[PDB]
């Protein structure tokens, strides 16, 4: 077969020739409480395609980056919402030349 | 390696003689007065710093504690001791002279 | 006996014979030349020693034989500077002030207007300042005296004259068995106690008997012409014993073990010395004195002909663990079997050991008034930085011909280098992962804060202020090594170097050595050496274990070493070879020692060098390293910009050359980009276009001109690569030190 | 002569392990196996790294490529002076022969194998590619 | 000699040879006449 | 996969096949440029594009002619 | 001189894994075995819940303590978390482009795991299965986040 007298090829087992093996994976379904399987299944339930997933991502997204520049970024006290705050470097157009 | 087909679980040969007999023969050691010390050992000094620094319990020692000279020397000897047990034991059990 | 002398008596005849012949070496090339290419083939494997035949006795025989010329040429050289401290020198100037006079060794004849770079040195003199350090080696050495350097010079040339005579006698005619080479137990007990022990032994009496009262009369403010001369502090033991009285008492103290008696000339006071701002030679006497009996007791370890002593087959076949199978078995046969597994391991410690010396001559400055002269002290840093990056390089070139040439997987069945060689992807996997994290998690930093100073949020960056990454291991070290005559080492009387910490000595105003502070710029910069040390190493490694074969080329090794490429197959397998890899190591190697000698430069004229003229030191760049260097634009700034201004104003003046050769260096730096950015196939289309025009003018050559090889225009671009970069940084710096400090 | 069945059975040469075989394309495209009889226990050059012991006999050995395997070939070949020969293992099961695929190596003639992919006419007597273009696809003169 | 004079006969020691002769005659020029920018004489 | 010819300067001297790391080109008798054997490539899916044979072709160029076109697994040279 | 630790994988010097203390020793095998990516018999939904509770509540830190709001009081750990909520809701997308671009191909070969029984493909690489296993990762690194908001507003010893 295989496994012994090092013949490392076999047709009828192609997996171990190959390598096709799963070093950690493990098939048991009894992981999680089924109340909280529930609830965590039926709280995706809605975005659990591809497209409702991203029409999910892009509608929060959009908002949240819309809602950034109109309010998130004044209640963030970013400088370029308060504005320069001075006079600015108007005047000093140049050390030779100040221009405006 | 027509050997070694299956990864033994038993990679490290355990024996629990090992880590009691290094923590033996570096600490016993490790607490013989030195007039370098003052008359005091280096394992003694180590547990007074660690007295000293659980005072203040949740910040952590200092840069110049003299604190950190104790435990990393004291661990420098203690894992090498260990260390060699191991390898010691292992091989005496096993071949290797 | 088995240890013992075997030679062949007049193996090769001496005739010129062969000079008549270029390419005599070689099967290939011994049939004469058709195409230009040959010239450079002529030349690339002249010393390829291992190519020219297959017995490893004549290759060893020219290897040593080679090593012999090599020796004489360090010899015309050493007794060349000597005889130019003898004739074309400030130095006897010197020695009565060297904390004004310039230390200078080089004259310039007065033909095209070069007479201006014979500069205003001190002492009478004009010439070049030179920045090798001669004058404090032989200052430290008990010279006193020009006509001392000529016959040292005179002893020199007579030295290169034997050592040629010698290469030339163990050749042509008593050249050595290989089963002579091969004793390498002999070789390392004989190297260790007669060449380094032996060595260190009679330095050390020199330095008993010459070096400690010279020097001491010559800080106790004795001219050097009343000081007694080295065969008069030999002869008569009055003055010794007058200056240490432990030379009353005569020899007997070492044979009576009473050896505290010596604590005059054999201290450990550690630091440096007040008046000179070098290392105590009573310090560097007892050194000497300790690694000479530590390496004659080190030459007394390996079996040669008594069975008492260690086999060094019988060490490495014994070490072996569970994790790597056979272990160090076969290692034997492969050291005493291929040269170049030997010339890779000795080039990597001897080039370590060059970056360990420069890291150890500037922090314990062992010559007198050496730390006060900012130039040398910098020059000497560069320097053997470089030559240890250099070294490092052709330790991986030189493993990656072995795994080539010289392996056999016979030999090397489940030991150490088979089982390097079967996980070398895990290996350069995890290399290219740790390279990748330090680039981004070293340079980045710098970014972020190029981008954050940008942006006017200093308050973001990563420095000593704002977000602070300190380096609280070194300092630690630093704080452990200060306080160690306390309580780690009670009889020093001071630490190893006030590096770690203290007060300062300062020597003439300048600041010879002060603490060092370490900070979040030392951090980053340090992290960057890091990041460059292991990305050369990830090419160099790459080019070792990837040198027979991979997962793209499994047939690399009968392919060779050298070889530009297998194809644009594979999607393109151009510089798959380990010589490309190490063409690369090279470009890497300049990239990190270039940073290693700025952080140096600048760090020293930031926060070490300086002046002390009223209540206060005065530093060079004045401590910008701490707060300019957390950006590119710091580097940028206060340091290639700023400190340019030496090197590009020097027209004029005596360190005019230093322009002109930051200039010419820029040239050649970029020049070699024609070379590594361009390919071989354009340059022969353009030679035979030229060569249309030479055969419609009758004068095409019969050497047909080729382009040059795919490897050659690699390594014509890494050379002039690195030569323009080198040079350019060699000018900045000694443009810039010899006129700031 | 005929094609030989690749044969399971065969055993395979000492090797430790190294981390130089095969990957996922084994499992999912393709890989090779080479096989050949030794007449002792000669420590041979792996390709994908190290060194290996083959056996006296046949021998068998999988590679991910198929140069990893002429690689081997000529070694054994030119080194040991064996007879190797290898195929094309699919994940599925199918194997497809391919070096000695008439028998006989291909630098020999085997009087009636076929010349395929053999232009009749001079290096210089191609056409240019203005006559070749738009032909479809982007065609070289030589087609 | 025949073979040590054929050796300095080589490309690279009869270019050693010419250009030390030719950098020579040029120094020695450029010391008896310094700084020839134009001909003048 | 790469684009092989072999054109009717060959001599037939199988350096081209002893070259070749991928075993792409076999040496024909007689149904090519003369008798005294002739190259082939009935085997270019496995062509890499490496030139070997190419760089190995002693006739004036080369008989044989490497011309890279699209690329594969197998004209990548790629385990995986 | 017996007792080699290093084996190849499964036996076989021609896979190329090389299985080392590091890769199989029991307790990080165990430990491996035991995270929710390799539960291959369980609802991707929920392992993809599991892995994004703990990504989500672990990087929402680094945008706290190291963000551009970081020194002003409050505002901080608002804006770390909802910068932890963009970067989640970035990586989710990113989970779905790839269950668009991967699982198209449904390749045949079997699985078997070091001992010989032939396992089954973990759903988890199907397209439905990492469409609900997106849906699960954003669902738990958003509850993470927010949940790491919380620990910073309710924990104790929180400095
Ligand atoms: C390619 C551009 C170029 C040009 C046109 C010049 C031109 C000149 N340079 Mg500049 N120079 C250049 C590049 C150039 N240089 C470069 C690249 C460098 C850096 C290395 C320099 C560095 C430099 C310096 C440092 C100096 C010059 C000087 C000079 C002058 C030399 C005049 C001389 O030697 O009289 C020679 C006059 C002759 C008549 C000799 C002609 C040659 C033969 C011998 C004539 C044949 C006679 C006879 C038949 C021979 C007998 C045969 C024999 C075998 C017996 C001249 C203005 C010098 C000067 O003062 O400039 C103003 C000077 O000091 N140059
Ligand atoms: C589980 C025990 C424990 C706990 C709760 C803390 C908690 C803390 N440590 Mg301590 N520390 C510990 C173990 C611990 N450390 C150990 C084992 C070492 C070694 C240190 C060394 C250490 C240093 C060197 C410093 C802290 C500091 C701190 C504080 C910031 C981090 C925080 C209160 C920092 C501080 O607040 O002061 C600081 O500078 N720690
Ligand atoms: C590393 C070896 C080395 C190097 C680089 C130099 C370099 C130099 N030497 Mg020195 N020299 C050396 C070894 C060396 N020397 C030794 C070993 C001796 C003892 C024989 C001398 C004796 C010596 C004298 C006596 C003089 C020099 C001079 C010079 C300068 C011009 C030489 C020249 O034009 O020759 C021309 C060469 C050919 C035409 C060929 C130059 C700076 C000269 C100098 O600096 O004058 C100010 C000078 O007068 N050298
Ligand atoms: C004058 C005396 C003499 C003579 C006639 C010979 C004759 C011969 N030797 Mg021997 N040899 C001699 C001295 C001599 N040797 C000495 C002193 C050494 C010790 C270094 C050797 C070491 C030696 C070895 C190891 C080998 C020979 C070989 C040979 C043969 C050819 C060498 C050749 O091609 O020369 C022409 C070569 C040169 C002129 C090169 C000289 C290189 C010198 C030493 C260094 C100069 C470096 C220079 C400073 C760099 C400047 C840089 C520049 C850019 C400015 C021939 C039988 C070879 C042999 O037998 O192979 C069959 C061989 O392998 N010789
Ligand atoms: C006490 C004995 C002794 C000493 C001092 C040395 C010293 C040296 N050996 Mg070693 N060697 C020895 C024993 C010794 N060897 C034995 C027993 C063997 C046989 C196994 C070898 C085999 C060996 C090889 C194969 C090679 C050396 C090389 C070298 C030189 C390395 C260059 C260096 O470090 O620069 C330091 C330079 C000096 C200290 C300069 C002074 C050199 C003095 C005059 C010679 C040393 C004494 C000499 C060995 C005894 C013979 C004297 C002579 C008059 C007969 C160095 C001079 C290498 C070398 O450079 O080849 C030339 C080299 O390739 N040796
Ligand atoms: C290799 C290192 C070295 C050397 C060469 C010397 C040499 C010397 N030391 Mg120093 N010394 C050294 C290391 C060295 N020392 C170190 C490391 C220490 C620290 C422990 C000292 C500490 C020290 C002290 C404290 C003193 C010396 C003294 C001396 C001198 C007396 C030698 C003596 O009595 O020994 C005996 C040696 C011999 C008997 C050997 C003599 C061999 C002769 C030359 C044989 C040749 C004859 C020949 C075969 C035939 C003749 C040829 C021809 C005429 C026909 C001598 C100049 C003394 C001195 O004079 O002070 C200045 C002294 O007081 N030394
Ligand atoms: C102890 C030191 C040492 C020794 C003995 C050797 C010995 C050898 N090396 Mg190694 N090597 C070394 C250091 C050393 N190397 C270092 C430091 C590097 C990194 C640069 C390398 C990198 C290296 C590579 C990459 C290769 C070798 C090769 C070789 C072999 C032939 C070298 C040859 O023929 O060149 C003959 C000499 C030359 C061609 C001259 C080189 C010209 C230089 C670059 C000019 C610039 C230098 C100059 C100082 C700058 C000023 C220029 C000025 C003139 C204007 C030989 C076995 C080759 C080999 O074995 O492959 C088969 C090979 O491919 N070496
Ligand atoms: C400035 C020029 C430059 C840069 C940036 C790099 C960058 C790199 N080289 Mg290359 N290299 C260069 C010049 C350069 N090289 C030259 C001139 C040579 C000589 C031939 C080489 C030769 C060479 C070799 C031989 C090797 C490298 C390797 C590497 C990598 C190691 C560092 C790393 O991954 O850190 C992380 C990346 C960086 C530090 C680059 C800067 C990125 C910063 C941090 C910002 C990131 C931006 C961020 C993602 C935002 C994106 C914005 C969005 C709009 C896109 C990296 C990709 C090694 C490698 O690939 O293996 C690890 C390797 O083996 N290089
Ligand atoms: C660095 C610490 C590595 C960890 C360590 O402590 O290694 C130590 C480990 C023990 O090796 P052995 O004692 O079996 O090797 C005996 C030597 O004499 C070589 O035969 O070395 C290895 O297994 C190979 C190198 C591992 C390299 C791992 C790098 C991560
Ligand atoms: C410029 C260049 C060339 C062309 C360089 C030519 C071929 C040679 C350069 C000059 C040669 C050395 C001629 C110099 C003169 C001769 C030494 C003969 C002396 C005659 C008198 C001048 C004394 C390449 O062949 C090449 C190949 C691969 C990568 C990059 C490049 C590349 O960048
Ligand atoms: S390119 Fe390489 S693989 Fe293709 S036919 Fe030529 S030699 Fe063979
Ligand atoms: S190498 Fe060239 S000439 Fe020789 S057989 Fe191949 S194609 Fe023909």
């Amino acid at each position: 077969k295989y496994g012994e007298n090092s013949r490392y090829f076999d047709l009828q087992d192609m997996e171990n020739t190959t390598g096709s093996w799963d070093m950690y994976g493990v098939d048991e379904k009894k992981r999680y409480p089924d109340n909280q399987a529930k609830f965590f299944t039926q709280a995706t339930d809605i975005i659990s395609r591809r497209e409702s997933l991203r029409a999910l991502v892009a509608l929060s997204g959009i908002a949240a980056i819309v809602t950034y520049g109109l309010k998130g970024a004044k209640d963030a006290d970013l400088p370029i919402t308060k504005g320069p705050q001075t006079t600015g470097e108007n005047g000093k157009g140049g050390s030779v030349r100040s221009r405006l | 390696e027509a050997s070694n087909k299956s990864f033994p679980r038993d990679w490290v040969k355990t024996d629990p003689l090992v880590p009691v007999l290094g923590f033996a023969g570096w600490t016993i050691p490790a607490n013989i007065g030195v007039s370098a010390f003052g008359g005091q050992s280096l394992f003694g000094l180590f547990t007074q710093s660690i007295g000293e620094n659980l005072a203040h319990f949740p910040t952590g020692p200092a840069l110049d504690d003299k604190f950190w000279l104790y435990l990393i020397t004291y661990h420098l000897g203690l894992f090498l001791t260990i260390t060699l047990g191991q390898i010691g034991v292992q091989g005496r059990k096993q071949g290797y002279w | 006996k088995k240890v013992k002398i075997a030679v062949d008596r007049n193996p090769v005849e001496t005739s010129f014979e062969k000079w008549a012949k270029p390419g005599h070496f070689s099967r290939t090339l011994s049939k004469g030349p058709n195409t230009t290419t040959w010239i450079w083939n002529l030349h690339a494997d002249a010393h390829d020693f291992d190519s020219h035949t297959s017995d490893l006795e004549e290759i060893s025989r020219k290897v040593f034989s080679a090593h012999f010329g090599q020796l004489g040429i360090i010899f015309i050289w050493l007794s060349g500077m000597y005889f130019h401290g003898a004739r074309f020198s400030n130095y006897e100037a010197w020695l009565s002030d060297p904390t004004h006079i310039k230390p200078s060794a080089q004259v310039v004849w007065p033909i095209v207007g070069q007479e201006i770079l014979n500069g205003d040195v001190g002492g009478g003199f004009q010439g070049i300042q030179i920045t090798s350090g001669f004058f404090q080696l032989w200052r430290a050495s008990g010279i006193t005296s020009e006509l001392q350097l000529y016959t040292t010079a005179i002893g020199g040339l007579v030295m290169a004259a034997a050592m040629f005579f010698a290469g030339w006698f163990h050749y042509h005619k008593a050249a050595p068995k290989l089963e002579w080479f091969q004793n390498v137990e002999s070789m390392l007990n004989h190297h260790l106690g007669g060449l380094l022990g032996l060595g260190s032994l009679a330095w050390a009496g020199h330095q008993i008997h010459v070096s400690l009262p010279v020097n001491k009369l010559l800080d106790a403010g004795v001219d050097p012409k009343e000081i007694p001369l080295p065969h008069d502090l030999l002869l008569n033991r009055a003055i010794m014993a007058d200056l240490y009285p432990s030379f009353a008492k005569g020899i007997a103290p070492f044979f009576t073990l009473n050896w505290s008696e010596y604590s005059d000339f054999l201290t450990f006071k550690g630091g440096l010395n007040p008046v000179t701002g070098g290392l105590w030679l009573s310090d560097t006497a007892h050194h000497h004195v300790a690694i000479a009996v530590l390496f004659l007791v080190a030459g007394h370890m390996y079996r040669t002909n008594w069975g008492i002593g260690h086999s060094m087959k019988e060490i490495l076949e014994a070490h072996r663990g569970p994790f790597t199978g056979e272990g160090h078995v076969g290692l034997y046969e492969i050291l005493t079997t291929s040269w170049h597994a030997q010339l890779a391991i000795n080039l990597a410690l001897f080039g370590s050991l060059s970056i360990i010396v420069a890291h150890h001559m500037y922090a314990m400055p062992p010559y007198p008034y050496l730390a006060t002269d900012y130039g040398t002290q910098l020059s000497l840093f560069t320097h053997h930085t470089w030559i240890g990056g250099f070294c490092i390089v052709g330790a991986g070139a030189h493993a990656a011909i072995f795994m080539v040439r010289d392996y056999d997987p016979t030999n090397n069945y489940n030991n150490l280098l088979d089982r390097v060689i079967r996980h070398r992807d895990a290996i350069i996997s995890h290399l290219n992962w740790v390279c990748i994290f330090l680039g981004f998690h070293s340079f980045g930093l710098y970014i972020h804060n190029d981008t954050m100073s940008a942006l006017g949020r200093p308050q973001d960056m990563f420095s000593d202020t704002a977000i602070q990454l300190q380096p609280v291991f070194a300092q630690w070290i630093q704080n452990t090594h200060f306080l160690a005559p306390q309580l780690t080492a009670p009889n020093a009387l001071a630490a190893t170097s006030l590096t770690w910490g203290g007060d300062l000595v300062a020597v003439g105003g300048k600041v010879a050595m002060m603490p060092i502070s370490l900070g979040t710029s030392d951090f980053m910069v340090h992290h960057i050496h890091a990041f460059t040390i292991h990305v050369t190493v990830l090419i160099l490694l790459k080019g070792v274990l990837f040198a027979r074969s991979s997962r793209l080329i499994p047939d690399k090794a009968n392919l060779g070493f050298r070889f530009p490429c297998d194809g644009p197959g594979r999607g393109g397998t151009c510089q798959v070879s380990a010589w490309d890899h190490v063409f690369l190591g090279l470009f890497w190697m300049y990239n990190s020692l270039s940073i290693v000698i700025f952080h140096f430069s600048w760090k020293m004229q930031s926060d070490v060098w300086g002046t002390v003229t009223a209540s206060g030191v005065s530093h060079i760049t004045g401590g910008n390293f701490a707060q300019s260097a957390n950006t590119i634009n710091g580097w940028l700034r206060d340091f290639l910009w700023a400190q340019s201004s030496q090197v590009i104003q020097s027209y004029g003046s005596a360190l005019s050359a230093y322009g002109l050769i930051f200039l010419g260096a820029h040239f050649v730096w970029a020049f070699s980009l024609m070379f590594l950015f361009s390919g071989r196939g354009y340059w022969q289309e353009l030679i035979e276009s030229i060569v249309w025009a030479h055969n419609k003018l009758k004068v095409a050559p019969a050497i047909q001109p080729r382009a040059l090889s795919i490897t050659q225009g690699r390594a014509v671009g890494v050379a002039h690569y690195l030569l323009g970069g080198i040079a350019t940084t060699w000018s900045f710096f000694l443009a810039r030190i010899i006129s700031v400090g | 002569w005929t094609v030989p069945t690749l044969n399971p059975d065969t055993p395979s040469p000492i090797f430790g392990g190294s981390t130089g075989g095969l990957l996922r394309k084994a499992q999912t495209e393709e890989f090779y196996v080479i096989t050949w009889e030794a007449k002792k226990e000669q420590i041979f050059e792996m390709p994908t790294g190290g060194a290996a012991i083959m056996r006296q006999g046949p021998n068998l050995l999988k590679f991910g490529k198929k140069e990893q395997c002429l690689a081997l070939t000529t070694q054994l070949r030119n080194k040991f002076k064996l007879t190797p020969c290898f195929y094309r293992v699919f994940p599925d099961g199918k194997v497809q022969y391919l070096h000695p695929a008439d028998g006989v190596y291909p630098e020999k003639v085997n009087a009636g194998r076929v010349g395929a992919n053999q232009n009749m006419r001079r290096i210089g007597q191609n056409v240019n590619p203005i006559k070749v273009k738009f032909s479809g696809r982007m065609m070289s003169p030589a087609e | 000699m025949k073979d040590f004079t054929t050796y300095l006969s080589t490309a690279p020691v009869i270019a050693t040879i010419w250009f030390t002769f030719t950098a020579g005659l040029l120094i020695e020029i450029n010391r008896y006449f310094p700084d020839p920018l134009v001909f003048s004489f | 996969a790469h684009i092989v010819k072999i054109y009717d300067t060959c001599i037939g001297c199988t350096q081209c096949v002893r070259a070749c790391p991928l075993d792409v080109l076999e040496m024909v008798p007689w149904d090519g440029c003369k008798a005294s054997q002739m190259a082939s490539a009935p085997r270019t899916e496995d062509c890499v594009g490496c030139k070997r044979c190419e760089t190995a072709c002693p006739t004036d160029f080369l008989s044989v002619r490497v011309y890279l076109g699209s690329e594969s697994t197998r004209s990548m040279g790629l385990s995986y | 001189k017996k007792a080699q630790v290093i084996s190849p994988v499964n036996g076989d010097p021609f896979v190329g894994m090389l299985e080392t203390p590091v890769t199989s020793a029991p307790i990080v095998a165990t430990y491996l075995s035991n995270l929710p990516a390799y539960r291959t018999g369980v609802a991707p939904v929920l392992r993809g819940v599991e892995i994004g509770l703990a990504h989500g509540f672990l990087l929402a830190g680094p945008f706290i303590k190291l963000g551009p709001l970081r020194n002003v009081p409050e505002t901080a750990e608002i804006a770390g978390s909802l910068s932890a909520a963009g970067l989640v809701l970035i990586l989710a997308l990113c989970l779905s482009i790839y269950g668009s671009a991967q699982f198209q191909s449904t390749p045949s070969i079997g699985v078997k795991t070091l001992s010989g029984r032939s396992v089954a493909r973990d759903p988890l690489f199907s397209a439905d299965g990492w469409s609900e296993f997106a849906a699960g990762f954003l669902v738990g690194g958003e509850a993470g986040v927010a949940w790491a908001y919380v620990c910073t507003q309710i924990l104790p010893y929180y400095s």
